[PDB]
RNA sequence: GUGAACCGGAGAAGUCAUUUAAUAAGGCCACUGUUAAAAAGUAUUCCCCACGCAUGUGGGG
């Protein structure tokens, strides 16, 4: 799971919801199961079926490691630096005078 | 994501710029590896705000007019003019 | 924030003389009456040759000049919120109120560069009911970080939290 | 050493060591007898024109010390000695010369002195009947007082560098007046 | 080329009219920047360039 900006916070439970598998041996759903209706067929005579989905749910960081944001910041104008015992700028002092 | 806030040392337009700037150097470091360069060209009027000055050149191009731009674009897309 | 401590030292350890030059300066630019840019040149320039950090140029000018008008005794744990809140209190909650709260809650809308006499004005009722500390430091580390959402929102949250209790 | 300096008349002092030696007294009753005897000891012709100021310390101070009046009134009113035409000061560069011979040349110290010379006017004010009052109803020591003063004013110098300058003039006119408003002449300059 | 594709919530408007922060006030009282001193100095002037037995002259910094 992929984190934002370091003080936002992220959900502890996070639901998923995937397709109800059969697997020709428990041949009838269980009652929690809904029917959904996105199975399609066509799409310029639009038409769709049911199908039973279940609803389960992970915990974050037993299941999915939270994620370390990419090296980004808020951008804020250059304030640059200053630095004179810097031996370029002592030598370029030099070459002015 | 995070909403620009001013400062007294740019402005609202600048900041976005900025940020945006940002955002888009570390997707180039990231995601859009050496498998196809990114071509893009950068406009503001007469060059009133630069996206990521020098910084191994963000932008390709740096344009100050909008007949500029588009014949650039045109010229990349099938070099019509 | 040892450099803004090392400053507030310095400041307290001055003697009448230079303390009068300041309080004459009040309002003041920095590039007339020398012997003031003399002064703060040398409050100043040490800090940064030490000290990595420093406070920030007009910040220190405004502290000093402030400190010379209204001499405090630096204590920790005296912020400018704190006092404020537990002077307004203890005030008529009809007419006196809102006014000094008006006068407090202009000073979060300006820059550095002219928040002289609206700080001026709360150092004066501040002195009125004879106060005898206020935290120099906690100030200009604010003062310094004035353009931050949350330095403004701590500043709003800790008035309140005094005023409520 | 103590914080603050202590004008007092030295005849007293003895008396103040007295306080010590006895050894019967607690702390706080011969802290109290100091200063008593501290406070009233200022008969004496030096306080009497240039007065006092004394105050005790609270922060340190314990408690139960009270203290009596210690403020005396002046009864001079010396003014600053100002020149009668503008200033002239001048440098004068000088140098410290070595005895034993060196390779190189001159050595020492360097510097640079300063030094001006001027005619001046000066001012001295004595309120006779403050003077009197200050030495406790006493004329005879009040004329002598005003004697000495005029005497000594009048044939003394600062001792500021007069190893190496010794300007030991005299001055050459004096005007001494007998009014009821004391009144000032340095306006003719 | 997705319960999708094609797809504006638009047209009208002054918060106005009235007003003294006025009346009282001392920052006062006490103070030595003092102590020591030659602007002198010959034994190789920091550098360029014409001649010489001179035991140096001339011009340039």
């Amino acid at each position: 799971l992929q984190k934002r900006w370091h003080n936002e916070p992220l959900p502890q439970i996070l639901p998923c919801v995937m397709d109800w598998i059969p697997g020709y041996d428990g041949e009838h759903a269980p009652d929690d199961a809904e029917i959904h209706y996105d199975l399609p067929v066509s799409f310029q005579p639009p038409r769709h079926l049911p199908r039973f989905v279940i609803r389960r749910e992970l915990v974050v960081g037993e299941d999915v490691q939270v994620s370390r944001e990419t090296g980004t910041s808020v951008w804020r104008p250059k304030g640059t630096r200053a630095d004179y015992n810097n031996s370029e700028y002592k030598k370029v002092r030099a070459e002015r005078l | 994501v995070r909403p620009v806030s001013v400062v007294k040392e740019s402005d609202l337009v600048e900041q976005s710029i900025g940020q945006l700037s940002n955002y888009v150097n570390d997707i180039r470091l990231g995601y859009y590896d050496e498998q196809s360069p990114v071509i893009g060209f950068w406009f503001s009027p007469n060059n009133r705000y630069p996206l990521g000055y020098k910084h191994s050149k963000l932008a390709s191009r740096n344009i100050g007019n909008l007949n500029e731009l588009v014949g650039a674009v045109l010229d990349y897309i099938g070099g019509f003019k | 924030n040892r450099g803004t401590v090392d400053f507030i030292a310095s400041l307290e350890n001055l003697k009448e003389g230079d303390l009068g030059i300041l309080r004459k300066l009040r309002g003041a630019r920095l590039d007339e009456k020398l012997p003031g840019f003399d002064l703060f040149s040398a409050l100043w320039w040490p800090l940064r040759q030490k000290n990595q950090r420093a406070p920030k140029r007009e910040v220190a000018w405004l502290i000093a000049k402030l400190f010379a008008e209204f001499r405090f005794e630096q204590r920790e744990g005296a912020t400018l919120p704190i006092l404020m809140g537990g002077i307004c209190r203890k005030l008529e909650p009809k007419k006196e109120l809102p006014r000094v709260l008006a006068r407090f809650d202009q000073l979060a809308s300006l820059d550095i560069m002219q928040m002289e006499e609206p700080l001026s004005v709360i150092m004066g009722i501040l002195r009125k009911h004879q106060q005898v500390c206020l935290d120099w430091v906690g100030l200009t580390d604010v003062l310094s970080f004035w353009e931050q959402e949350p330095v403004k929102r701590e500043w709003s949250d800790s008035f309140i939290k005094a005023y409520k209790i | 050493n103590t914080k603050m300096l202590v004008f007092m008349s030295k005849d007293k002092i003895k008396d103040l060591a007295r306080i010590v030696l006895d050894n019967s007294l607690g702390l706080t009753e011969a802290a109290q007898q100091v200063a008593n005897v501290i406070a009233q000891a200022t008969l004496a012709p030096d306080i009497a024109l240039c007065g006092r100021m004394l105050e005790p310390n609270d922060k340190d101070k314990d408690k139960k010390v009270k203290w009596s009046n210690t403020t005396v009134e002046a009864a001079l009113q010396v003014a600053h000695a100002i020149s009668t035409h503008i200033a002239r000061p001048e440098i004068d560069y000088f140098v410290a010369a070595d005895d034993v011979p060196g390779e190189d040349a001159g050595a020492g110290h360097i510097g640079e002195s300063m030094f001006a010379s001027a005619c001046f006017y000066k001012y001295f004010s004595i309120d006779w009947e403050q003077l009197v009052k200050n030495l406790k109803g006493d004329t005879n020591l009040a004329a002598h007082t005003v004697g000495a003063f005029l005497l000594a004013a009048a044939k003394t110098n600062p001792s500021g560098k007069q190893n190496s300058f010794a300007a030991h003039n005299y001055p050459d006119g004096i005007l001494v007046e007998f009014k009821n408003s004391p009144i000032s002449y340095a306006n003719a300059f």
